[PDB]
């Protein structure tokens, strides 16, 4: 791979991050990708 | 943050 994923501490979904990227707690709202910046967006498959 | 790597 290797694709980095981070887990949102509010909704528990896993979100892809860019290679080479963090706060103790992370939330969808902090996503650099605006497409996955809301907890309502479904989790991407592996 | 909690992170994991998958083999893309
Ligand atoms: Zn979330």
């Amino acid at each position: 791979s290797d694709q980095t994923w981070v887990q949102c501490d509010a909704c528990l979904k896993w979100r892809k991050l860019p290679d080479g990227m963090l706060p103790e707690k992370w939330y969808c709202s902090n996503n650099p990708d605006p497409q996955f910046r809301n907890c309502e967006v479904p989790e991407e498959p592996e | 943050a909690r992170t994991k790597q998958t083999a893309r």
